[PDB]
RNA sequence: CCACCAGCCUACCAAACCCUGUCAAACUCCGAAGGGUCCCAGGUGGAGCCUGGGAGUGAGGGCGCGAGCGAUAACGUCCGCGU
RNA sequence: AGAGCGCAAGGGUAGAAGGGGGCCUGACUGCGAGGCCUGCAAGCCGAGCAGGGGCGAAAGCCGGGCCUAGUGAACCGGUGGU
RNA sequence: UCCCCCGUGCCCAUAGCGGCGUGGAACCACCCGUUCCCAUUCCGAACACGGAAGUGAAACGCGCCAGCGCCGAUGGUACUGGGCGGGCGACCGCCUGGGAGAGUAGGUCGGUGCGGGGG
């Protein structure tokens, strides 16, 4: 999960989501990666939950690196209420993240390990992923 | 020009041991003296008015001088005074008049301290100067008992055109500043 | 130092309790004290 | 560190551009704009005489000549740390009406 | 090592890539034109380089000259090269980024622990008179909490270095378990 | 405020007017500032009224 | 483990700096598309300018992309350029 | 320039608007070219003229405050004058 | 015409930092006296009035070095007028024109007009 305890505005408006990934597709961190599929917020609980899902499977297991992070408020409205009157709440603290960036990577594991690992983990997440190496992501700071 | 004992043993003896051993084949960079301030300054001006200065300026009063009550700077309130008007007596002695404040210093200043075990050799601060304080007021000569209150030291305050430890070091013993050791 | 109400000059001794005669140029007229 | 430029403050309408230094006096009368000067006079950077207060008088005067030679009116005294303790000749008598 | 150049006209990148040929630019001191190369005996022959390793260019222009990578652009999108580019090679201190082999296995490796590889790739100002081909790194002895930086690597008689050098080249961390269960709390 | 308040200020040597403020709370006596009448050129001008 | 006061260490907590990546409507070193305006030029059209009589009009709706809001729901509500 | 510049933020500012001292009192009069803005109304900006006035060696500034909030058309009348 | 320096303006960091070297013969600067003009909330520091001996360190001017600082092409990509489909939407493609920053190559410690004095 994590997040800021308290950052600037307890209310932002959504947003329009496209596609860049804005950067952050290589590495110089972990070894093998997970990258995402589909422009979308993703959940701290989702978040949370494919960090354990994870080193849950592979117990024992070495360092794990998120390079994302989820500091977006979610405006959730209370449960049958009406229209207008005001807006959404501090609900739903997640990260924005478009299709190449790496969510998160696994280091010290082994192939067959690291592979069914981030395979379970991205499973979880609220869309698809795809599981990568280490090679061509040589430089870019 | 006003010539005391140290300022004549300054313009003989200084030229020997200091160009000798340290050597500078310059006239004029051979970095010798420069401005000497004082400064008392407490706390205690939370109020009590300039009576509280009134033996502020009893202190420049014993160097033959006049000061500047110059003071804080921010609301501090913890101990008291915010903006910034109470105590911080200043005040600056150059060429002849801090000879005669250096020689009531050491010749007859210094002696008395009843911790006088020898002048501090670590507070230099490396750019040819040395700050340093002292528990007594009336250490130095011109001031008996006649007007203390309680305790009053001061944070003398010293420049020198130097800019290392041993120059200004040497410079303050061809000067007499007996060090411990 | 210049000003008018400055609080002067004007030489000074010391006459030590060892016998040193000291000559000074300070704010007091009659100084004398230990070494 | 006496910039401000009191030059601005004299950004007004034309200059006497100068600087007092130890020995000699650059009295100078200048056309800004393009920076085109004019009307020079100095201590002994003009082989007058050797003493700054007195050379001033004679030089203002000896520079009002000049200037109202080429048709010359009223500048400014220009300096930040001009101070004015006059120097009397002030540029003042010294053609300029000054003050 | 080998492989094939083109030299580029200035025809829009969407053809030549569209077609087959990855088009990137090359230059030396202040000469700077356009090229091209070919997609699967590029990739594969960067495999065995990048910055790292040499390459060298041959071209129907009835010279052959090598040069070494440089920059290389990528899609975002769907991850993959699209452009790369290429500095001409020569004998003056070249600084680049040379690959760091970990060797050893240690106290905080063995008891656990993994390393830090934060710079395989770090800079160094060596000749291309000379070429050092992987500087060896003493893991030899070294413990969770504890790491490896600055003049600690090898510095191949024919190699200098300007990084910092205080850079922590690499490390070792605890592993995780149920443990972070307890910190879950 | 009427701590402030609203005051105005006439000359001596007969009447005459301009528009003012005050601030009693603040050490303010009265005043006999220096302003420009109707008729003539500069004098004095007193304090009165409301 | 000492005092005139210090040492020393860790799979500790953390002010700062350094690197390693990073987020951003109310951050902005840079900064497009474009839009704005005046100048020269074209452009003859139910153009335009000036005054004068008479009006109607002021719940609008949909789609298009740009943003709010709702739950990146509503044949949802709210604006904008566009039709 | 991260300080300060009353007060919220924004713009801006150390070639001053910030901070110290001296004389003072232009929170001036009679006017106002020509512009902002705008349905009306009201609001914003101002060179110069002229009286005379403060300060300035001069050049010169001065129709309050670094600027944007501190405001209420008319009808009723209070009060001084013409 | 030009050489050095001083008074100066203009370009607005490729002009700045710093490290170094060098000049005082006219200068500039420190220096020098603090009686005279004058001032410091205290200081002849600062501003000063008067000035011989010295000096070129510190001030500065001119140079050398990029270490820091700043500038940054050329290719590509972002994103976008206008036009056109594809997707349940989230969104994606294509043509025509526009065309960034990121950084790599490299560049850079300076550019310059008025007046004055010495040769």
């Amino acid at each position: 999960m994590l997040m800021p305890r308290r950052m600037k505005y307890r209310k932002q408006q959504r947003g329009r989501l496209k596609g860049a990934t804005k950067g952050g597709d290589y590495v110089a961190f972990g070894d093998y990666g997970l990258v995402a599929l589909e422009p979308a917020w993703i959940t701290a609980q989702q978040i949370e939950a494919a960090r354990v899902a994870m080193v849950r499977h592979f117990r024992r297991g070495g360092k794990i690196f998120i390079r994302i992070f989820p500091d977006k408020p979610y405006t959730k409205k209370p449960l049958e209420v009406r229209m207008g009157k005001g807006k959404g709440n501090v609900e739903g603290y997640v990260a924005v993240v478009k299709p190449g960036r790496v969510m998160f990577e696994v280091a010290g594991v082994t192939e067959e390990q690291a592979m069914e690992a981030l395979r379970i983990a991205g499973h979880k997440l609220p869309i698809k992923t795809k599981i990568v190496r280490r090679d061509a992501y040589d430089e870019a700071q | 020009p006003l010539d005391v004992a140290l300022k004549r043993k300054y313009y003989e003896e200084v030229r020997p041991e200091l160009i000798r051993r340290f050597g500078y084949q310059n006239v004029w960079e051979v970095p010798r003296l420069e401005k000497v301030v004082i400064n008392q300054g407490l706390g205690e001006a939370k109020e009590d008015a300039r009576i509280l200065e009134k033996a502020a300026q009893e202190l420049a009063l014993i160097t033959g001088q006049k000061p500047a009550v110059t003071r804080a700077k921010k609301s501090i309130s913890n101990f008291k005074l915010r903006k910034g008007m109470p105590i911080g007596l200043r005040v600056t002695l150059r060429r002849d008049r801090m000879w005669i404040f250096l020689e009531k210093l050491l010749n007859v200043a210094l002696p008395r301290i009843r911790d006088f075990r020898g002048l501090n050799p670590n507070s230099f601060d490396g750019r040819g100067n040395y700050n340093l304080g002292l528990r007594e007021q009336l250490i130095f000569p011109e001031i008996t008992y006649d007007m203390v209150d309680a305790l009053r030291g001061m944070d003398i305050a010293v420049v020198t055109t130097a800019e290392t430890d041993e120059e200004a070091r040497a410079l303050l013993e061809l000067l007499g500043f007996p060090f411990r050791k | 130092m210049k000003e008018g109400i400055h609080p002067k000059l004007v030489p000074a001794r010391i006459i030590c309790g060892c016998g040193n005669v000291i000559e000074t140029y300070s704010t007091k007229p009659e100084i004398y004290v230990e070494v | 560190k006496f910039r401000v430029r009191n030059r601005i403050k004299r950004t007004g309408r034309l200059r006497l551009s100068v600087f007092r230094s130890l020995k000699h006096i650059y009295a100078q009368i200048i056309d800004d704009e393009k920076g085109v000067t004019l009307v020079s006079a100095s201590s002994l950077a003009l082989k007058l005489k050797g003493n700054k207060t007195e050379v001033a008088r004679q030089v203002g005067r000896a520079l009002a000549e000049k200037a109202l030679a080429l048709g010359i009116k009223q500048v400014a005294f220009d300096r930040g740390p001009y101070k004015y303790h006059g120097r009397v000749k002030a540029l003042a008598e010294g053609a300029r009406e000054g003050g | 090592y080998r492989l094939k150049a083109y030299y580029r006209e200035g025809e829009k990148p969407s053809a030549l890539r569209r077609a087959g040929k990855l088009p990137g630019v090359m230059y030396n001191r202040h000469l700077n034109r356009k090229v091209y190369v070919d997609l699967v005996e590029f990739d594969k022959v960067f495999r065995q380089a990048s910055i790292h390793h040499v390459i060298v260019l041959e071209l129907p222009d009835g010279q052959s000259l090598p040069t070494l990578v440089r920059q290389v652009n990528l899609d975002k999108r769907r991850r993959r090269p699209e452009h790369v580019d290429f500095f001409v090679l020569s004998d003056e201190p070249v600084e680049m980024y040379v690959p760091l082999r970990f060797v050893g296995t240690p106290a905080g490796v063995r008891a656990g622990g993994v390393l830090q590889e934060i710079h395989r790739d770090i800079l160094v100002k060596v000749s291309p008179r000379n070429i050092p081909e992987f500087i060896e790194v003493d893991v030899s002895g070294l413990e969770i909490g504890d790491s490896l930086h600055a003049s600690d690597l090898k510095l191949p008689p024919g190699v200098e270095l300007a990084v910092s050098p205080e850079e922590t080249i690499a490390a070792v961390v605890p592993p995780e378990d149920v443990e972070k269960l307890a910190e879950e709390a | 405020v009427r701590i402030k308040l609203l005051l105005e200020c006439t000359e001596c040597k007969r009447r005459n007017y301009a528009t003012e403020k005050n601030k009693r709370n603040t050490p303010n006596k009265l005043e006999l500032r220096k302003y420009c009448p109707w008729c003539r050129k500069h004098t004095v001008h007193r304090e009165v009224k409301i």
